[PDB]
């Protein structure tokens, strides 16, 4: 019934993961500082119509356990009634906590949402909260648990990406991100960390590395027996052909992203400009050993739930967990090269886990009010062979 | 990273530090300032262990090891509080490069490769102890007054040279923050030892150097591969009790926070719990990033106000009354040989007790044999328990109470050059009291009398010399309450105020200097407080919630419970003789709206907790708990004003009546009323006094004296004509 | 908010008890595939790929819990790939929240078909095992005033006047309405015996239930929060209050206990198409809160919300279900709202029964599914106070 609207897309920049800026920062405050930023783009927000608080979090275990969201709520002095839930369903977390943020507010039983996620891998690392998907032998013996950067690279070796083709794309996200810093598309949302002095801690993304080459991608060098165990399901397949490093694969970073979503009686109520509509959302799966093609079919579960085809999609957003995923998806789907990713990705920016969904999301928010394009289509791998895709339509 | 302040582009400061290196390449690095008689970590020694470090660094082929030692009475101690007292908000940048660049200088010499041994010859405060903690040996001279720890905390700073990053390392986040960094306790050569602090004593201080050059000999030889590495700095480290994310500690660690609010009672005080937070940060990550961290916090609390009122008091107040501030100029000395102290009630039996423990002959007369010698078990009860506790021996504490002789004969009292008279608060009294033994004592004896209320002049006219007569007021208990209030009479002479000072002094106690007013200013001053409170409890505000503003203000008592103790028929003559000076002199008295409560409380037979009931309940000599009649005599929350409310009640009416002392002339300095009614009264120390109150107010509305006048205003607007601040504070 | 959302299945296992408990050597995703397999076995011919989410409530997820347990059950019971798979931490609510959040995918459209429930194992996982971003921050810690929920229920009972007989009054009443629905049957169908991989039986009774117990006996327990502070932190803002009356114990507080549960929740098209009989049908779900300290004062205004926004009062509920985490909770709520006693927790609670964090929501949300049917009757509410001073609440309608 009601409709959901995005009115506010904002991020923390992506802290490296060696020698980091972000890694004296607990993950509570990067999310406080971005409640304080809304803060301060509405000052006359009622607060108390804030009903829900929803991040996304893989690694809920020390500074990001017990409840991370609710944690904000409270640090942060926003009203005890604004709720505050953790979720993870892996990398697509952010976007997961957006999607059910907009659900919320379809169902009429929820006003205003904040919704988008947080993870600082220098602090919790990933594999921080066990799991008996890898830690119980049963039922790892069974699911045919393999890394992810195995899967992209048996990817590369099915679609025959060469080690030059993955890196071909790990350079052009490293040119479109320093292009969209340094053309200003940044300016609005990234919001810079600073200490409880006012002091700077970080205001650009740290593992970028604009001055990349083919040359000197070419030197780096790719990364338990799970090459057998990939060979075992796909046995068609002699050999795979390891063609993914540190260059073409998304970096380990700290960061973390705030949306606030609501109907448009609620903006209007609050004196809020809506930036654009959540048109649809779905969520699909793929092969659990491969894991990351569960993009494809939930791309197009979304685009046949809105009553939309590519042809019918100005940008399109998948997160760059690995460069084979990216080119998978933009051969399956035959995405424009000029519309994918347009903004550099992951490769370049990092890829904070429980936050990137909602980043992704704000980036393209942004993108289409610069470019006055109408929709865009963002999407994310997950972990475990899952799928989640998202329609937004500039307003 | 540089190790030094500037690097760019007429002065630079001195060199506060000698190099010598032996001929087996040790490198004995003499801290000797020579601005002053103790080395400080001001811009001249960071300049000056800029340029030592980056030499060990350069010479590293042909430096074995390393010696820090000094060459002043003490080894170091503190930093540059002139300068961390100006630091604005707009300054944390500053304030964060300067302690980062401090500690870039240690943790280079702590990871030179090379042992270094800390040859600690007297005191090491604060940044002095977290020199010594980033060497890898410390060696100290077991010599008298020789103290070490990191007391950053009573100033409302905290250890930002390492100290808390170090020690955390040390000792683990429990032990190093209870026993060492919250309170920032001293300790002696032999303590330090004890808890880990220092390695080794020698006897005297030319051992040291000697001693730290062996230790350097013998760890090469003995221990090469772990030579000059911290253990921290090893891969096997662990640290003592745990980490955050192991699961023992991290079952009580919440519980931490909540443990130092109690010891708090929620007072304001930031610096506590900023070293918590920095301690239990640092333990989750390396030790350069958990040394950043401790750069934050430091800034953050230097740039605040509260360390601003701390410093100001504890560190410029206190020293301006310890050199001679409020003590007459020119008037030589007096030495003391026997002590008279006339009454072994509390007072009296505690003034012979600290009179004693400063090595003083003390006769203690009361009417009976029997009051006497039960006024020197008060002493032996202390002693008593301070032989348990291991902290005298008993060859010391029998020649302590051996100096306590009690009598009831006035003949005893010859020979005494120092009277002390604690009786009854009645003047006639005391005149008779002094009168029988003003021709015993020695012809040149003080004639001091330890009065709360009754003014000096008219005591003085009891006795013949009354140029000897002066005020002398304690404050219980003796024994620990650091304060004497010495006020002078109209007749008392500037030789018998220096002759007190000392006293004051000699006992280790600190004195202020109040000119005859009835109240005085601690008595006048504590007054308003307990009026306010009561003033609350008959206007309808529960009892629990004044004792919880109270508290949470910053008091040592709440003001319910000192009432108690103040006894209320005190309070009544108070007001009492108040009401006759004023209507004596054609006035109409204005009384005070707790006068009321008091008399209510006389007339139910409730007049405090020396008959046995007051606003608490008592029972087997102990305090039981808020009377439960009490809601129903005043209404207890038909009235519920803001906590905030409550707490600034009591605190403004004791700042604007400090204000008056000021004005009125009773005392003379703000150094003297921000002290003397931090140890008098227990004024909350974050405040830094009451007078530093008003100049450093900070409250939602603003900062500053503005901001106090506003606020009380505010205040009188909704309380009471009281609140209206004098013209003396306004513009 | 056009799709209504409808209840189709609702189970739960028994609850294994902390000490020497029977499920303490079951893996807490075992107990999530094995209520998957009781599914299957219901309903042979479903067609699981129109199942498009598991969303499971844990409060600790970690190490066993850890790693998306919820898209773990998916793989590991050979549910399809597409299924999803996610894990929420709302404190207490978890369970609720699942199912909440479930019935509003439903709602918008855009999910068909999904599993809903929690799961806790308390005596392999226990609470607080994943930190916290409180209780690891000092600063955090020191100015959001945390006191433990043991407290804020001591706090409750002194200032509403519940005395230690009053609460073990409550406590004794749900050790015997608890009997009463075993006994009669009530649980029968809808409590899975656990069972190891050989078809052995491992529990099939909530073990924590204590029958035979007694006013005398429950007078004879302690008092429970044994470092100390929190009382002085509790009473620093609740200044008015002089002392605190601790008045729980182990007897009139939730068990810590082991437990899972799923919900099946689909639209109308949903279950026809599958061949399924709905339930009941989700009227209503809302989420409040209040004091933080206080805590477990929280399910009174998501109460209120959960009513106004569905049209009704008081009156128009048939049944009241509130978790059972202190008996003062209850008794606050019941005082509060006027709620008749013969219309609350009419079948026991957790202070019989058990608490499994994750889990307990989704356990009081069936068992309300099938009381509303055993006594033909139309409404109930849900509700559960939260940690950080949470409310979630829910009314259903029997279909
Ligand atoms: O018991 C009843 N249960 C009902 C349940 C529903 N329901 O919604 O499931 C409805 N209705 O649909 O209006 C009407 C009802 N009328 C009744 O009398």
């Amino acid at each position: 019934s009601e409709e959901a609207f995005i009115y506010e897309a904002i991020r923390t920049p992506r802290g490296k993961q060696k020698n980091g800026s972000l890694h004296e920062v607990k993950p509570l405050s990067l999310v406080v500082g971005l409640i304080d930023e809304l803060r301060k783009r509405h000052p006359d927000l009622d607060e108390n119509l804030i009903s829900d608080v929803i991040l996304g979090c893989v690694s809920p275990v020390g500074d990001q356990g017990g409840d991370i969201a609710r944690a904000a709520v409270l640090a942060s002095g926003m009203p005890v009634t604004s709720g505050g839930v953790q979720l993870n369903r892996f990398c697509a977390s952010g976007l997961e906590a957006v999607n059910t943020a907009a659900q919320k507010v379809r169902s009429g039983w929820d006003d205003l949402v904040l919704a988008g996620g947080v993870e600082s891998m220098s602090r919790v690392p990933m594999g921080s909260d066990g799991g008996a998907m890898g830690l119980d032998p049963a039922t790892n013996y069974d699911v045919m648990f393999v890394p992810q950067s195995i899967g992209a690279d048996l990817i590369a070796t099915i679609e025959g990406f060469s080690r030059e083709d993955v890196d071909a794309y790990a350079l052009r996200s490293q040119q479109k991100a320093a292009e969209a810093w340094s053309g200003g598309y940044f300016a609005k949302s990234v919001v810079p960390v600073r200490d409880q002095n006012g002091l700077l801690i970080l205001d650009h993304d740290e593992h970028m590395r604009p001055d990349t080459t083919k040359e000197g991608l070419a030197k780096l060098k790719p990364a338990g027996g799970f090459d057998d165990v990939a060979l075992q399901k796909y046995h068609w397949v002699e050999k795979i052909n390891h063609v993914h490093t540190g260059g073409n694969s998304s970096g380990i970073v700290d960061g973390a992203a705030l949306v606030m979503i609501g109907s448009a009686a609620a903006g209007k109520l609050q004196g809020l400009t809506p930036r654009a509509r959540i048109v649809a959302t779905a969520t699909s799966g793929a092969d659990p050993v491969i894991m990351l093609t569960g993009p494809t079919p939930a791309t197009r579960k979304v685009l046949d739930r809105a009553g939309l085809t590519v042809d019918d999609i100005d940008l399109f957003e998948l997160n760059e967990a690995f460069a084979s995923v990216v080119l998978k998806f933009q051969k399956d789907l035959n995405i424009p090269d000029e519309k994918l990713n347009v903004n550099g990705g992951a490769i370049a920016m990092g890829h904070p886990l429980g936050a990137t969904g909602a980043m992704i999301l704000g980036t393209m928010v942004d993108e289409l009010e610069r470019r006055n394009a109408r929709r865009a289509l963002i999407t994310l791998c997950i972990g475990g062979g899952m799928g989640v895709a998202t329609i937004i339509e500039r307003v | 990273s540089s190790h030094h302040h500037h690097h760019h582009s007429n002065s630079m400061p001195d060199n506060t530090i000698q190099w010598d290196k032996d001929a087996d390449g040790i490198v004995t690095l003499t801290m000797d300032d020579p601005s002053g008689s103790t080395n400080v970590m001001n811009e001249a020694y960071i300049e000056s262990m800029g340029k030592a470090v980056d030499r060990l660094v350069a010479e590293k082929d042909s430096i074995t090891g390393v010696v820090v030692a000094s060459a002043k009475k003490t080894f170091f101690a503190g930093g540059d509080v002139k300068t961390m007292i100006q630091a604005r908000p707009e300054d944390a940048g500053d304030v964060f490069n300067t302690v980062e660049t401090i500690k870039r200088q240690l943790r280079t010499l702590e990871t030179l490769g090379k042992p270094v041994v800390a040859a600690i010859n007297g005191a090491a405060l604060g940044g002095g102890l977290e020199i010594a903690l980033a060497c890898h040996h410390r060696i100290a001279a077991d010599v008298k007054g020789s103290q070490l720890g990191l007391p950053e905390v009573t100033l409302g700073l905290l250890p930002g040279g390492g100290g808390v990053t170090r020690t955390v390392r040390m000792f683990g986040i429990q032990n190093a923050f209870v026993s060492v960094l919250a309170q920032g306790t001293r300790f002696k050569p032999a303590k330090a030892k004890e808890i880990g602090l220092v390695d080794e004593l020698v006897a005297t201080v030319e051992e040291l150097v000697p001693a730290a050059k062996a230790w350097i000999k013998e760890e090469l030889k003995a221990n090469p591969d772990g030579a000059g590495v911290q253990p921290w700095d090893k891969k096997g480290y662990k640290m003592p009790g745990g980490t955050p994310s192991s699961p023992g500690l991290a079952a009580i660690l919440p519980s931490f926070p909540s443990n130092l609010r109690k010891q708090l009672k929620g007072a304001p005080m930031p610096a506590p719990r900023a070293i918590l937070a920095a301690a239990v940060e640092g333990a989750q990550v390396d030790f350069d990033t958990a040394s950043r961290i401790e750069s934050r916090y430091f800034a953050s609390l230097v740039t605040g106000q509260v360390a601003k009122n701390m410093m100001q008091a504890f560190f410029f107040d206190l020293q301006a009354i310890n050199a001679g501030g409020s003590r007459p100029e020119g008037i030589g000395k007096t030495p003391i040989k026997r002590i008279g102290v006339l009454g072994a009630g509390m007072m009296g039996a505690g003034i012979a007790y600290v009179s004693a423990k400063a090595g003083y002959e003390v006769v203690l007369k009361d009417v009976s044999l029997e009051a006497a010698a039960k006024g020197k078990g008060y002493s032996e009860k202390l002693e008593a328990k301070a032989l348990e506790r291991g902290r005298t021996t008993q060859e010391r504490s029998d020649a302590l109470l051996a100096r306590i002789t009690p009598t009831a004969d006035a003949a005893d009292f010859k020979g005494v050059d120092f009277v002390i008279e604690a009786v009854f608060e009645n003047q006639e009294l005391k005149h008779k009291v002094f009168g029988e033994i003003e021709d015993i004592v020695e012809p040149n004896a003080i004639l001091g009398s330890n009065t709360s209320t009754l003014p000096i002049t008219g005591l003085a006219t009891g006795v013949k010399r009354q140029e000897d007569f002066i005020g002398i007021h304690f404050f219980s208990p003796v024994d620990k309450m650091p304060l004497v209030e010495i006020i002078k009479g109209e007749k008392t002479s500037d030789e018998a105020l220096a002759r007190v000072f000392d006293y004051t002094l000699a006992i280790g106690k600190t004195p202020i200097v109040v000119n005859d007013s009835r109240g005085f200013f601690t008595s006048r001053v504590i007054g308003t407080f307990v009026n306010e409170a009561l003033a609350m409890l008959g206007e309808g505000v529960e009892p629990a919630s004044i004792e919880q503003a109270g508290s949470q203000a910053g008091y040592p008592a709440p003001p319910l419970q000192l009432s108690d103790e103040l006894n209320l028929e005190l309070m009544h003559k108070i007001a009492v003789a108040t009401r006759k000076g004023v209507e004596d002199a054609g006035g109409t008295y204005q009384p005070h709206p707790a006068e009321a409560v008091v008399e209510k409380m006389i007339e139910l037979g409730r007049s405090g907790r020396l008959k046995g009931a007051g606003f608490y309940e008592y029972a087997d000599g102990k305090r039981s708990g808020l009377w439960p009649g009490l809601r129903e005599t005043f209404k207890s929350g038909s009235s519920q004003p803001p906590l905030q409310d409550m707490i600034d009640r009591m605190l403004f009416a004791e700042a604007l009546e400090t204000q008056k002392c000021l004005d009125e002339g009773v005392l003379t300095s703000t150094a003297d009323a921000n002290i003397g009614s931090i140890m008098g009264i227990g004024f909350p120390p974050w405040t830094g006094g009451s007078a530093q109150f008003i100049v450093g107010y900070s409250g939602p509305a603003g900062t500053g004296k503005a901001a106090f006048v506003a606020r009380a205003r505010e205040l009188a607007a909704a309380y009471g004509d009281r609140f209206l601040p004098p013209e003396s504070l306004l513009s």
